[PDB]
């Protein structure tokens, strides 16, 4: 009938507009943000501009989409797989939280919790090939925090250099080598500083790297 | 209290599943031909003749 | 030698058919890379189909008395020989659209557009094969050799030079070395700012360099001999015939190595190659 | 020349 | 005090466990032997509703058994004319994080539910030429996990927080709140009589509720891991739950016992979605092993497979008349299956 | 708020040309298929042209083929109909009617106010002998029409469209598809039939229910109208 032909034309119009939207959506880069508490996830959602905050901070011809999700005080098993398709995971760890034990939980200097979180995040079946950016959230205050108390009650195996070189050579290496699948995925690392744009330039470089790598796996040559 | 008043609220009729299998026994005829999956439907009534 | 040629032709046909089945018969379609792989595989396997016909070189002319000599075989074979390189060039073009300009790919790449480019390559395939079919002179001496039944000093030379233009000039010298631009850009910018380890160099080189090298090495002699003897004609000795005996096999080398290397050696299609 | 001997 | 409460809880636990086991012998496998076991459904893909470009999380059919709604991660909500594979409507969504969805009884409000913790309701048969959002049901702390429809004005939604809620669409305020769970509530289904609704949670336990009052009728346990898919029997006094422990358990509304545990050794992956056929005989469960599965409810045997999906099958639903089944999946294809013979 | 107003009509010297502009507001015309319907004075309606949703399908009147052209523009949200070489017989009441085409939609629901055009000095056919039935308000009124061929399509929809034209007003859809009531219409109207045999039923007649009834066919490409029953005071 002339009715069914018009219905088919409308369906084809929906097909065209929807494919345009999907191809546009495709250009949007996604970044799931998983810092812990006291991790300056704020310092990151602030200078680069219930349930979730899908911050769109598209700044340099890249359709950035950072999902800051820290308000979900719920099990992470049944909503982290929703981020299977994601360019990179922006993990934030507070370096200064290396001597402050949890008052109620009696944790291990608030670092074995972060280490367990990083192990859980970097080894999911849904994050085998997803690169992880790591942000040393409180590196600036860690120099002062190490001048009065050292890293020995937690990790006596550390060498010790009385400077932030020791911090880079004691716990940063531990975070890097914690990646079990050292071939499939790469663990980018950076020091979360008060720089105007370096804190986001490192992110942009990691996105462009993961993007190229993914394109090389798209044309069947990688 | 909160769990004490909610741990037992099923006092209607305790019955045996073996005796209550009549539900499925009669449902075998309640929906016998209406559902095309169990009973092979003729292709004339099939709305998805590709 | 005929047994080895038949074995090589059968192996190439089987490999191309396997590539097509994993790409087309496995429903692994609706992707521009899959469509291009399917087109190249079909072109290569169809091109291969003419090799067993010429495999039995026992007399001057083949057993078919005309319907096969110049009507079909020496037309479809040439058409495929052109269209396989015409698919390799668009493979490099699609690579450039993906890795280098992903910001407009799906706007300039769609399954409809992929089918359009495939049909365009398959239709320019007969553009050069028309002299091999319309101007084909069925020669009682030899399997089939047409050029122009008239003045070949110019007509045959013009055909050969335009064949070289359509086989090496653009499709190799532009498209196939456009592959080097991808590795150059990666080596320059993709890794330097991001990380320190050069894990994105050896693997990509062991793809781009090997493809370029194999294609040029197994595709150059066929036209270098046809250009050298155009002016400095090669004298007729059994050594020349023996050299030409394996050159056609090395020409077939391109179409038997393309299905395994262009679309099977990479892990992306190797994942679906099983089952 | 072509796919044969000259 | 606390010790006395613990003793009472333990005593109550013994009573309910003994009551569940007091159903005579009730050897299910021994007595469930009928002459109609499905051998192989072998449903073929009648239509492929291609067009989604992301993982498909939920699909719901229509009262007419012809229009179906589908939600995917692309922030798109599509109403398909499954009869001729036509996109009747394509509603863009504010949140691209749908986990569940539905169709109003009048198929005029296809409100869905997502991690933004709000069901935005979408009016279909409006006077204007486009489908627009009517009211958003805000007031949830956890992620919305099963957002359903009782009528044009009453919607009950499952949230990530250990509480479900019944709402009034006209006012937008929770007329009721059902808070009995302990962990992440993942799914929720409405009975045909629309008087009781059963919701499953990550605490490996499922609880019914009364819509009018707001008190859980009764609880059921037995699962070894967290539930992610629940659905009501067409009868209305039963339900089956699909958890991550790679099994499906059927629980009657009254009896607290388990009718059957649908599982196989070869499957080491849990069930993502569960739906039912109009006969109460074809339990279709969308597993994580990249293909759907078809389970009979009587013999507790795998009476059918639907191996047409490239990626993990995440949602499926059967029509009101049993005509079709539209199993969505993470491969972005809605395969509409119908048996042929 | 839906408001279809027409403009660009009135008296034009013979042999001239005019553009019929239909202004749309209160609804998303970009998703709607627009039609043009004529109406000769003291006679029935007639089809001018039609554009589908997205301009991918067009049609024209057999008596106005080529002569009349129809063009829509969604940005500006208005519809145009350009006609050239206006003959003497090209004098009728022109209506702009919307229609959305999808499953279970309501085509030909809202008709425009209409504009008149005057000048100076195969397909389905209707067989309706009766065109003036004096019926007093209060009791049942049954209207019927005749169609050339069968209406039952394999889709199962008999595309018969009823309309009521109030004195000094615009036509209104009563029962689209011969069986389904339209929006904003009292339930007393009803319509049923099987293929070529059908009728329109009204339980009670009101003072405002007076008016001439009409029937429309949508099975084939041409949508032929006819002179339906007229109700007198």
């Amino acid at each position: 009938s002339a009715e069914d032909k018009a219905a088919v034309e409308r369906s084809k119009m929906i097909d065209r507009n929807l494919r345009e939207d999907g191809e546009k959506a495709a250009r949007e880069v996604k970044l799931l943000l998983l810092g812990a508490g006291e991790s300056g996830k704020s310092t990151i959602v602030k200078q680069m501009k219930t349930g979730i905050v899908e911050t769109h901070f598209t700044f340099k011809d890249l359709h950035f989409k950072m999902f800051d999700v820290g308000a979900q005080r719920s099990e992470r098993k049944k909503w982290i797989h929703c981020f299977e398709g994601v360019t990179a995971i922006i993990f934030c760890v507070a370096l200064s939280d290396y001597d402050l034990v949890l008052a109620e939980d009696e944790e291990m200097n608030r670092m074995h919790e972060s280490m367990k979180l990083f192990d859980s995040i970097c080894n999911n079946k849904w994050f085998t090939d997803t690169s992880i950016i790591l942000f040393l959230n409180k590196k600036d205050l860690f120099e002062e925090k190490i001048k009065k108390s050292p890293l020995t009650i937690c990790y006596p195996e550390y060498a010790g250099s009385n400077t932030y070189e020791e911090a880079a050579a004691y716990i940063q290496c531990q975070f890097e080598d914690l990646n079990k699948r050292k071939d499939t995925k790469e663990i980018y690392t950076h020091f979360t500083c008060s720089t105007d744009t370096k804190n986001v330039q490192f992110v942009f470089d990691a996105v462009t790297d993961v993007i190229i790598k993914n394109n090389l796996k798209d044309c069947g040559l990688f | 209290k909160l769990v004490e008043q909610l741990k037992m609220e099923a006092n209607i009729d305790r019955i045996k599943v073996s005796k209550a299998a009549a539900d499925l026994m009669a449902y075998c005829e309640a929906h016998a031909k209406e559902d095309p999956l169990l009973t092979p439907v003729p292709a004339s009534e099939n709305p998805f003749r590709e | 030698v005929p047994v080895l040629y038949l074995l090589v032709c059968a192996a190439g046909l089987g490999g191309n058919t396997l590539v097509i089945y994993v790409v087309l018969r496995f429903a692994k379609m609706k992707t521009v890379t899959n469509i291009y792989i399917l087109n190249l595989a079909v072109a290569d396997v169809l091109y291969m189909l003419g090799l067993p016909f010429l495999a039995t070189q026992n007399a001057a002319s083949f057993w078919p008395f005309g319907p096969v000599l110049c009507r079909l075989v020496m037309t479809l074979d040439g058409v495929n020989q052109f269209t396989s390189v015409f698919c390799l060039t668009v493979m490099s073009v699609d690579r450039y659209l993906a890795v280098v300009h992903p910001l407009s790919s799906a706007r300039w790449r769609r399954p409809r557009v992929a089918k359009l480019a495939s049909a365009a390559a398959w239709v320019l395939s007969l553009c050069m094969s028309l002299p091999l079919l319309v101007f084909a002179d069925v020669q009682e001496g030899g399997t089939c050799n047409a050029s122009w039944p008239e003045p070949v000093g110019l007509w045959g030379a013009v055909f050969i030079i335009y064949t070289a233009v359509l086989g090496f000039f653009a499709p190799l010298l532009v498209i196939c070395l456009c592959y080097l631009l991808i590795v150059v850009k990666v080596r320059a910018a993709g890794v330097r700012v991001g990380c320190v380890r050069r894990r994105s160099e050896r693997k990509v080189t062991r793809m781009v360099l090997v493809v370029v090298l194999v294609f040029a090495g197994c595709w150059l002699p066929f036209f270098t001999v046809n250009i050298v003897n155009l002016a400095v004609a090669l004298p007729q000795e059994p050594a020349s015939a023996g050299l030409y005996f394996f050159v056609v096999i090395l020409s077939y080398a391109n179409s038997c190595a393309n299905p395994v290397l262009y679309g099977f050696l990479s892990d992306n299609f190797r994942q679906s190659f099983q089952k | 020349x072509x796919k044969y001997f000259p | 005090e606390l010790d006395q409460l613990r003793q009472e809880a333990e005593q109550l636990k013994n009573q309910i466990r003994d009551a569940r086991k007091a159903c005579a012998d009730a050897t299910l496998s021994q007595i469930t032997n009928n002459i109609d076991p499905v051998g192989r459904i072998q449903m073929r893909t009648r239509r492929t509703l291609r067009g989604h470009l992301a993982k498909i999380y939920a699909m719901h059919w229509g009262t007419d058994s012809r229009l179906l709604v589908s939600a995917s991660q692309d922030g798109k909500l599509i109403i398909w004319d499954s009869y001729t594979t036509n996109k009747v409507h394509a509603i863009p969504l504010r949140s691209s994080w749908v986990m569940t969805c539905a169709y109003a009884p009048s198929g005029n409000y296809v409100a869905c539910g997502g991690l933004d913790n709000i069901c935005s309701i979408y009016n279909l048969k409006t006077r204007e030429g486009n489908v627009r959002v009517s009211r958003e049901l805000a007031g949830h702390t956890g992620y919305l996990s099963c957002c359903r429809f009782l009528d044009d004005n009453q919607i009950v939604t499952s949230s990530g927080d250990t509480t479900c809620a019944l709402w009034d669409i006209e006012t937008g305020q929770q007329t009721t709140t059902f808070t009995g769970h302990t962990g992440d509530v993942m799914s929720l289904s409405l009975a045909p009589d629309t008087r009781l609704f059963v919701s499953g949670a990550c605490d490996a336990s499922a609880k019914l509720w009364d819509v009018r009052e707001g008190m859980c009728r009764q609880t059921f346990t037995g699962h070894e891991s967290d539930i992610n898919a629940i659905c009501f029997f067409p009868n209305g006094n039963a339900f089956a739950t699909g958890s991550d422990d790679a099994t499906c358990r059927l629980f009657d509304l009254r009896a607290d016992q388990e009718l059957m545990t649908y599982s196989h050794d070869n499957i080491i992956c849990g069930i993502t979605s569960v739906s039912f056929s109009k006969s109460g005989r074809l339990l279709l469960a969308g597993y994580d092993d990249f293909n759907c599965n078809v389970w009979d409810a009587l013999k507790a045997d795998r009476a059918g497979v639907l191996a047409g999906h490239d990626n993990r099958v995440s949602c499926l639903g059967v029509t009101d008349d049993g005509m079709a089944v539209a199993t969505g999946s993470w491969d972005s294809f809605l395969k509409i299956w119908n048996g042929s013979s | 708020a839906v408001q279809l107003v027409e403009s660009g009509g009135g008296l034009v010297q013979p042999g001239g040309s005019r553009k019929l502009s239909c202004s749309a507001s209160g609804f998303a015309f970009s998703s709607f298929g627009m039609h043009w319907v004529r109406q000769a004075p003291e006679k029935g309606l007639e089809w001018v042209a039609y554009i589908s949703s997205g301009s991918g399908t067009i049609y024209y009147a057999d008596t106005v083929k080529g002569r009349f052209t129809i063009s829509r523009d969604d940005p500006k949200n208005t519809l145009f109909l350009q006609m050239t070489s206006l003959r003497s017989e090209d004098t009728a009441m022109y209506y702009c009617v919307r229609s959305i085409y999808y499953y279970g939609s309501s085509p030909f629901d809202f008709w425009g106010q209409g504009t008149t055009l005057t000048v100076s000095s195969s397909d389905i056919v209707m067989t309706q002998a009766t065109s003036s039935v004096p019926v007093t308000p209060g009791e049942s009124v049954s209207i019927s029409c005749r169609s050339s061929k069968s209406l039952l399509h394999s889709n199962g929809n008999t595309y018969l469209y009823w309309f009521l034209q109030r004195p000094g007003q615009s036509p209104q859809l009563l029962i689209y598809r011969m069986s389904n009531l339209a929006s904003g219409v009292p339930d007393r109207f009803s319509g049923s039939g099987s293929g070529t045999a059908f009728t329109l039923t009204i339980s009670r007649l009101e003072a405002e229910d007076v008016g001439v009834y009409y029937c429309m066919q949508h099975l084939e490409y041409p949508l032929t109208f006819g002179a339906g029953t007229k109700l007198e005071l």
